[PDB]
């Protein structure tokens, strides 16, 4: 018939809109996940650097007594 | 120099809703209504009328047979 | 009062009042004179049947289009068509209604100059405005960005627009259009035995093209498939019977759009000229044009073009970008819808070319700031 | 008929597939964004204590140089 | 650009074979205006600039103000949408980038070359534009030898005849030892 064509076009329109929304959401979710992983990476590197600095402060403190005895 | 369009205010891509969503439902419903009314008006009435004309045709056939037979009976000489 | 959005175009004149959604009158733009003599007298014989009348009595007429490729080559016939449209199809006096004519881009200046002269001298319209057929097509979609390929019946032009700022150096224009596709179909129909020569039979060939032809998603594979089996053989009936069968000519006719090497044209197809025009634009706006490619015009209404064009562009385009083809179902009347939208805006009411300006500055006012 | 009906059913099924996929993607995007915010705030405080640690190491090395050079 | 603006009059050239015809038309008819605004105003009113040309099958064409509008692009690249300035300002910018002591000599010794600088009427437009840009007191001279087209090849022929140039060549042995990247070295 004819109204079948109109209904079919309306449903194809809805499918187009839904698939577009899904694609956009998936892309943004991917991007946010990459940002989060970069943040975690820099946090762990920050812990490494802070640990090294604390180690060298401790060694310097160990050298303090040798200083005061000298 | 190329023409310079005076600056206005708005809008665009906001009439797509008001020209699309309207016919997205009204047109479908109206065409469904048209198909329903046309089928109802057309098909059943046509079949009933054809049956009526067929009955009249059969009666005409009977009348033709009777007249043909009586005339052949008389005229046979 | 309201203005008349008249889009003469090339192939089908579409007219209607501003503020509507569909044109009031759509009729072929042909002027057909009789070629025989005629013996019966008192039959109310006219001397030139124009408009839709020439499509019903085409047997005794020599149909002759007045527009070859965008430009107008038969001024008297086009004037007759305008007269018939104004006085006989809408029955409104043009003396009290502004008009919005449409023109293909990159046309010679004489066309718009003479159009304005005729509109102001003969019909005596209050004010007329000339618009390019691609900006109107972008107007109709409700968007404001994108690259529109408005493949009419006389010319195929591709215009990119970004944020409302037209790019005049990235417009691609080709003279391959619906009329050439009809001619090529009429030429390839001679391989099966069917011979059409008369100008009236071109309308039959065009009806065949509209009702039967389609664009294959892949040309070589489909042609190899159809050359062995018989699944594509479709039958069609001429206005006197004589049922004909179409096989692999079904998709060879509209493949000329993407591969113009068939009819001897040097230029590339519509799948590659769009990408080439994209590469002409700036590098910072190519993503939006990729995501907002718009189809319009009648000749892009074949079933299966929104997939072939997308596949070809995606093959050409870089892998990362997402290619989207916006093809509304009412592409054929997109230009007039855009014109009706344009005419109903309050900001546009100051851009009409008033008669006083034409009288003071001559016919060249169209080329100046008043676009 | 049969073909048009089933095609419509398939179209709606595909559309709803896209919808549910989009919903899951959006929820995950929000989760990733909250995770990133918390990582950012942890990183800021760790940077602050890093600056304090480096400053104290600086004063410690200054003291070590003071004493060992006396 | 000339092939694009010729469509404004009625003649359409598309196929690559006709680009040679348009190139020949450009070489034969185009000329660079001394001043653009007044010339454009005159060409749109009078009829003394419209010149005719014969296509290779007959069908003579008549070009009007397109004569001096195509070469105008060199001094105003906004026609094709390019961002940079014209050749009359690029030269001055390249001069001003140089040190302050050698600007006078470059002002007085500007040299032109290349085929596209063979347009009749470019040496005076360039002089006027540079005078407009550069400081007024300095003397500006534009060298335009009659043999501009072959200037590069004449220079190459002169260079190849010098005696001191005989050791600058890239010996095949050096290429065999160092590969094609030998050209980037001090051996240019
Ligand atoms: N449904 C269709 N399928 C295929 N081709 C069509 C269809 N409708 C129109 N065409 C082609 O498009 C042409 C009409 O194009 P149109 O958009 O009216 O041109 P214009 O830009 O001059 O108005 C016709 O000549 C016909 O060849
Ligand atoms: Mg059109």
């Amino acid at each position: 018939m004819d109204a079948i064509k109109k209904k079919m076009q309306m449903l194809k329109l809805d499918k187009e809109n839904a698939l577009d929304r899904a694609e956009q959401a998936e892309a943004d979710k991917k991007a946010a996940e990459d940002r989060s992983k970069q943040l975690e990476d820099e946090l762990v590197s920050l812990q490494k650097k802070l640990k090294g600095t604390e180690d060298e402060l401790d060694k310097y403190s160990e050298a303090l007594k040798d200083a005061q005895e000298k | 120099v190329p023409p310079k369009i005076p600056d206005g205010e708005r809008v665009d891509f906001d009439d797509i809703h008001r020209k699309r969503v309207e016919k997205d439902l009204n047109e479908l419903q109206t065409l469904i209504e048209a198909h329903f009314e046309n089928r109802k008006k057309e098909e059943e009435e046509l079949i009933s009328l054809k049956d009526r004309i067929e009955k009249r045709r059969a009666e005409r056939a009977e009348q033709q047979r009777i007249r043909n037979e009586r005339e052949k009976e008389r005229q046979n000489r | 009062t309201t203005a008349l959005v008249c889009d003469n175009g090339s192939g089908l004149v579409k007219a209607g009042f501003a503020g509507d959604d569909a044109p009031r009158a759509v009729f072929p733009s042909i002027v057909g004179r009789p070629r025989h003599q005629g013996v019966m007298v008192g039959m109310g014989q006219k001397d030139s049947y124009v408009g839709d009348e020439a499509q019903s009595k085409r047997g005794i007429l020599t149909l002759k289009y007045p527009i070859e490729h965008g430009i107008i080559t038969n001024w008297d016939d086009m004037e007759k068509i305008w007269h018939h449209t104004f006085y006989n199809e809408l029955r409104v006096a043009p003396e009290e209604h502004p008009t919005l004519l449409t023109e293909a881009p990159l046309n010679p200046k004489a066309n718009r100059e003479k159009m304005t002269q005729i509109m102001f001298e003969t019909f005596n319209v209050p004010a007329m405005y000339v618009a390019i057929q691609a900006v109107l097509s972008l107007y109709a979609s409700g968007r404001t960005t994108g690259i529109v390929l408005d493949s009419g019946d006389g010319v195929t032009h591709n215009v990119p627009i970004y944020e409302g700022y037209a790019l005049p150096h990235a417009i691609m224009r080709l003279d391959l259009a619906g009329r050439d596709l009809t001619d090529y179909l009429m030429k390839i129909l001679t391989e099966r035995g069917y011979s059409f020569v008369t100008t009236a039979e071109r309308e039959i060939v065009r009806d065949i093209k509209e009702k039967l032809c389609y664009v294959a998603l892949d040309f070589e594979n489909e042609m190899a498939t159809a050359a062995s089996s018989s699944s594509l053989e479709k039958s069609y009936e001429l206005p006197d019977g004589q049922v004909i069968t179409i096989g692999n000519e079904r998709f060879r006719c509209p493949e000329t759009l993407f591969q113009p090497s068939f009819i001897g044209m040097e230029s590339a197809g519509i799948h590659e000229t769009t990408y080439n025009s994209i590469m002409k634009c700036d590098i910072d706006i190519r993503k939006d044009l990729y995501a907002n490619n718009v189809l319009s015009g009648g000749t892009t209404m074949y079933p299966g073009i929104a997939d072939r064009m997308q596949k070809e562009i995606t093959a050409l385009a870089p892998s990362t970008m997402k290619i989207k083809i916006i093809a509304p179902p009412e592409r054929k009347y997109s230009v007039w819808i855009g014109g009706s939208i344009l005419a109903s805006l309050s900001t546009f009411q100051q851009m009409w070319i008033s008669k006083q300006e034409y009288d003071e500055a001559g016919p060249s006012i169209v080329h100046r700031k008043c676009f």
